């Protein structure tokens, strides 16, 4: 569920806790708009093969 | 190439256009300041 | 021709005096059918023409001038094949390697231009070779 | 640059046809 | 890439129940 | 025009064991510039007519350039197989070609291998593709050769053939030998942290355990059949995040004014 | 012009000399090259701040 | 069917024609005039005129639309090509293209397009005489591409085009630099040993004096090219060294020449530049040209991509559908994936055969190092510690010993980034999967950003390239 995220070893008795994500935000934004970009140059070169 | 014709004509070619070269000189001088001039169209 | 010039190279590489000469004989012509092999291998034909303990320096600088002029160092052809001082006539005659002589006028041009500015003369500068060159046209 | 395009494909007939008007409109206007 | 899906399906049930016996 | 011999077929006879004396050979070579005048003359003046004379002005320095390779000379193997280089695709075709073309092509792939000079081995085999010019026995030899090294599979390679053909083979075979050895010592180097004396006589290829003691101490590896090199090198490369620096993306100052430059 | 071919010698006539003129036509050719180049960019930037 | 030849010869020999003239005379506009004739013309003359209607010869009416030489000795090759030797393999024309002096009807009408025979056969100082004779000369030997034809018209085609050529002109140069290409292809493309390298380097000498791009450009192309076919290697890579291509080449020009110079790098250990070179190529210029080298491209490119160290993906074979092509490729490709030592050597002998026509001989024998570090980068990047003996068995090497060697070189060369325990008996994976720890997150984002300098670049001065000719044209 990613609740707090970890692994919990059950060949050892211990349970491995990560703490306070280093993930940011500016990342998780980015790629959203990467994915939009890609279906905008299918569609210029279909226009571009006119001027060819 | 020859000591014919050829060399007279080649040197009227050669001539008329040493005096262009000249005249090319100055529109060299032109185009390096025509490029401040446009930047400063934009002040 | 088809042949590679690789050869020919072997024998200028050579100590000696007679493999050399045979392969200047030979170059004099496959000038314009391989440039690529002659041209890397340009620096044993100069020390050929350099020594005065060869035979053959007249030949030796004829087919070196013409390798300088298909690699495009021109200044390179003028001074060996003046400073041979035979063998430069065969290029006079032609109009396709009017070039090496053509050139030797408009390089004396081009930096006589600069000494004339203040002194009129030609004065000190200008190699001897160039200032023959001119008179004569 | 794809709608760049566009508009000097439009544009190539008028620009290509100018050239020699302006050699002559240089005549005329000396003369009148 | 390679083509997984052929192999996969013919060796994921039969292999599986030999290891049956074999491991836990 | 070979005819008689003095100066002319004098090298030919000497490279057969009926004749074995090296010691004329030496002499025979500054002669055979001599008869070498008078065989250049015939190749790209007349063609197909001077066919005969052709295969013998080959034969002569070919098979000589062989017999001055157990003489251990290494300028008069080069020149020959150069001078020659032109005659294997010579004009149309001269037709100079004798059996010997065979054994030289492969003893210069060879020869270029222990040079370590890869880059003329692939210049020489675009020139191949037809590999019907004189076949393959002595040319598979070294093709296998430069893929073993290639590979890194060095167990393969041969440093135990090409000893066996004692014509001109060998010369090239016991340098490279010594180029190999020193191939092992740089892989294992970054490799492995420990080298042993069972490990180290097999895998450089070593002789003795003598000179096991001379190669390892030159590297600084030495400190007997444990040592500690590799490990720590390895582990201390990534994380500098906690640590100051530049390195990649180039020298930093110059890469964010070079950035905005260019748009 | 020509390709190849002595007409009336060096010395005779003096056909070499006459015969410079025509090289020194190859450096205002290489010229005439340059110039074409010089009068596209000379336009582009007066149209640019015409307009 | 003469009644019906003379139709479609007339239509044609003034259309082609036509756009040569009117472009070349103007003389001073340079840049348009070298783009409209290299392209366009040459291109019209193969694909669309040879095919249209019944006969695909339509040069008898051509060669009196304009002049070569007045007598009919240079005429001559007009009918050669028609019929002699081999007759090509294009449909000639019946009759009415006559042994000496094709056809009785001329189509000329004192145009200024369609020129007159007297009144050009008085220039030879002025550039009206050798642009005439070049547009026929190409013209005649542009059956040749579509033919592949040998022993003509193009035993003297190669004398025949010297004359033509003097001392020349910059005007000169861009319409000659047309028969130029075709000058060395009879010989060469063919692969008769002949001398057509002569005339090359000595049109190259005169074009570089003069400074004219479009003939230069062409010759150093061509020159590369022979060489490489007659299986003088030696020769193309010490010609490299001393080749300057300019700057201001068109389109065609530039992707011949980085194909051939893309062959050449690639036997030297230069991977990398050759991919790149090669890809471009294709569109860069299409071509009908481009339809005979296509094949050879994407066969050498990709054993030329295995050797970089990338394994291409099974899309790209589907897209171009020539699929079938590339199909004994596609296994090698499929091997690599796997990474499997043993599979590769079978696969790539049998087939081994096909490969020495591309040019790929000389590159063979290294793709089989490829496999194997594409295996030991698996094995190490995956694992921590698997057994030596467990990698000899998957790969199928020879020894287990063997694999230890391999692996020890590998590690050396720092592209696998891991130890190998030679004493403990397995491979200890030192490298961890990241691009975000070291120096590195910055160098991720160098590669990503330097790719895009160069579109930038692209994108922006190529917008303002139609708008820069109406500059010249006199628009604001």
């Amino acid at each position: 569920d990613k609740k707090f995220h970890g692994i919990l070893d059950q060949g050892e008795g211990v349970l491995i806790i990560f703490d306070e994500p280093p993930v940011d935000k500016t990342y998780e934004a980015a790629l959203e708009t990467i994915q939009n970009m890609s279906k905008v140059v299918d569609s210029l070169y279909n226009k571009a093969k006119k001027l060819t | 190439s020859f000591l014919g014709p050829e060399p007279e004509d080649l040197e009227d070619l050669y001539s008329r256009y040493k005096k262009l070269q000249q005249e090319l000189e100055f529109l060299e001088v032109q185009e390096e300041y025509i490029k401040d001039e446009q930047k400063n169209l934009k002040k | 021709m088809i042949t590679s010039a690789a050869g020919i190279i072997s024998l200028l590489d050579e100590e000696e005096p007679q493999l050399k000469e045979f392969a200047l004989h030979k170059l004099n012509a496959v000038v314009n059918d391989f440039w690529a092999e002659i041209s890397e291998s340009v620096d044993k034909i100069e020390v050929l023409y350099e020594d005065e303990g060869f035979r053959s320096r007249q030949f030796a600088a004829l087919v070196a001038s013409k390798v300088f002029y298909h690699l495009g160092a021109f200044e390179e052809s003028l001074n060996y094949a003046l400073g041979a001082g035979d063998l430069f006539n065969v290029n006079d005659n032609s109009e396709y390697v009017e070039t090496i002589i053509a050139k030797c006028i408009d390089h004396y041009t081009k930096q006589c231009v600069e000494n004339a500015d203040l002194p009129e003369g030609e004065k000190k500068p200008i190699d001897q070779r160039l200032e023959g060159i001119v008179n004569k046209m | 640059m794809v709608v760049v395009y566009l508009a000097s494909l439009i544009r190539s007939v008028v620009a290509l046809h100018n050239l020699i008007n302006n050699k002559i409109a240089n005549r005329d206007a000396e003369k009148k | 890439n390679v083509e997984d899906d052929f192999s996969n399906q013919l060796r994921a049930e039969l292999e599986k129940h030999g290891y049956k016996m074999e491991t836990s | 025009l070979q005819a008689a011999a003095g100066m002319y077929e004098q090298l030919k006879d000497e490279w057969n064991r009926k004749s074995p004396n090296l010691s004329k050979c030496g002499e025979e070579l500054g002669r055979l510039k001599l008869v070498l005048l008078e065989l250049n003359f015939l190749p790209t003046t007349g063609t197909k007519l001077t066919k005969q004379q052709l295969i013998l002005a080959r034969d002569i320095l070919e098979i000589g350039a062989q017999w001055s390779i157990l003489c251990k000379d290494i300028p008069s193997f080069e020149r020959y197989m150069a001078q020659l280089k032109c005659y294997y695709f010579d004009y149309k075709e001269q037709l100079p070609e004798s059996a010997y073309m065979h054994q030289l092509l492969g003893l210069n792939l060879l020869f270029l291998l222990s040079q370590n000079r890869v880059a003329e081995f692939h210049t020489e085999l675009e020139r191949l593709p037809a590999k019907d010019i004189q076949t393959n026995v002595y040319i598979k030899h070294p093709v296998s050769l430069e893929q073993y090294l290639m590979e890194g599979s060095y167990n393969k390679v041969f440093l135990a053939k090409g000893n066996i053909p004692a014509e001109s083979y060998t010369f090239f075979i016991d340098i490279l030998l010594d180029t190999i050895r020193d191939e092992i010592a740089g892989c294992i180097e970054k490799a492995y942290e420990k080298i042993l004396f069972a490990e180290a006589t097999r895998i450089l290829f070593f002789s003795t355990p003598k000179k096991m003691t001379d190669y390892a101490k030159k590297r600084g590896w030495l400190l007997g059949p444990n040592n500690y090199y590799s490990f720590a090198s390895q582990q201390q490369k990534p994380e500098d995040s906690t640590i100051p620096s530049t390195e990649l993306a180039r020298q930093v100052i110059e890469y964010a004014r070079q950035l905005e430059m260019i748009v | 012009m020509a390709l190849d071919g002595p007409e009336q010698m060096e010395l005779e006539e003096g056909k070499a000399g006459s015969g410079l003129r025509q090289y020194y036509l190859s450096k205002i050719e290489e010229l005439q090259l340059i110039v074409n180049d010089k009068s596209q960019n000379l336009r582009r930037l007066q149209a640019q701040r015409n307009e | 069917p003469a009644p019906q030849d003379v139709e479609m010869k007339e239509e044609a020999a003034a259309g082609s024609g036509s756009a040569g003239e009117g472009d070349g005379k103007a003389a001073a506009t340079e840049h348009s005039q070298r783009e409209l004739d290299t392209v366009t013309l040459e291109d019209i003359k193969e694909h669309v005129r040879q095919l249209e209607k019944a006969v695909s010869g339509k040069e008898p009416r051509f060669v009196l639309r304009a002049l070569r030489m007045l007598p009919s000795t240079s005429r001559r090759l007009n009918h050669y090509v028609l019929y002699k030797a081999v007759h090509g393999f294009f449909t000639s024309n019946n009759a009415t293209r006559d042994f000496l002096l094709p056809f009785l009807e001329e189509p000329m009408d004192t145009e200024a397009d369609l020129q007159f025979r007297p009144r050009t056969g008085k220039a030879a100082s002025a550039p009206l005489l050798p642009e005439v004779e070049a547009y026929l000369q190409l013209l005649m030997v542009i059956f040749l591409m579509n033919s592949k034809r040998y022993k003509e018209a193009q035993k003297i085609s190669d004398d025949l085009m010297q004359k033509i050529s003097t001392q020349n002109r910059r005007a000169l140069d861009l319409v000659a630099a047309k028969c130029y290409y075709y000058h060395a292809r009879v010989y060469e493309f063919l692969d008769k040993l002949d001398v057509v390298r002569s005339f090359l380097h000595a049109r190259l000498r005169t074009a570089t004096l003069r400074h004219d791009a479009d003939g230069q450009a062409t010759l150093l192309n061509l020159l590369l090219r022979n060489y490489l076919h007659y299986s003088l290697y030696d020769q193309a890579e010490k010609l490299v060294s001393k080749s300057v291509f300019p700057e201001q080449a068109n389109n065609n020009e530039w992707a011949r020449y980085l194909y051939y110079t893309g062959r050449i790098k690639a036997i030297q250990l230069e991977y990398s530049e050759a991919r790149r070179t090669m890809t471009n190529a294709l569109r860069k210029a299409p071509q009908h040209t481009a339809v005979g080298f296509k094949q050879t491209v994407h066969k050498l490119l990709i054993v030329v991509e295995l050797l970089l160290g990338e394994i291409p993906d099974r899309l790209q074979f589907r897209q171009p559908s020539l699929k079938r092509s590339l199909m004994p490729y596609f296994l090698l490709t499929q091997a690599v994936r796997t990474g499997n030592l043993a599979k590769f050597n079978q696969v790539l002998d049998q087939f081994g055969e096909k490969f020495q026509t591309d040019g790929t001989y000389t590159l063979i024998i290294r793709l089989r190092h490829n496999v194997i570090k594409t295996g030991v980068r698996m094995i190490s990047l995956s694992y921590s510690r698997i057994s030596l003996a467990d990698i000899a068995q998957k790969l199928q090497l020879d020894s287990p010993e063997d694999a230890e060697f391999i692996v020890a070189k590998a590690i050396r060369d720092g592209v696998i980034e891991a130890s190998i325990n030679h004493e403990k008996g397995y491979v200890q994976s030192k490298e961890m999967i990241d691009i975000y720890s070291t120096r590195e997150p910055q160098l991720a984002f160098h590669q990503r950003i330097s790719f895009c300098l160069d579109i930038h670049n692209m994108s922006v001065k190529a917008m303002r390239f139609p708008p820069k000719s109406y500059n010249k044209d006199l628009e604001s």
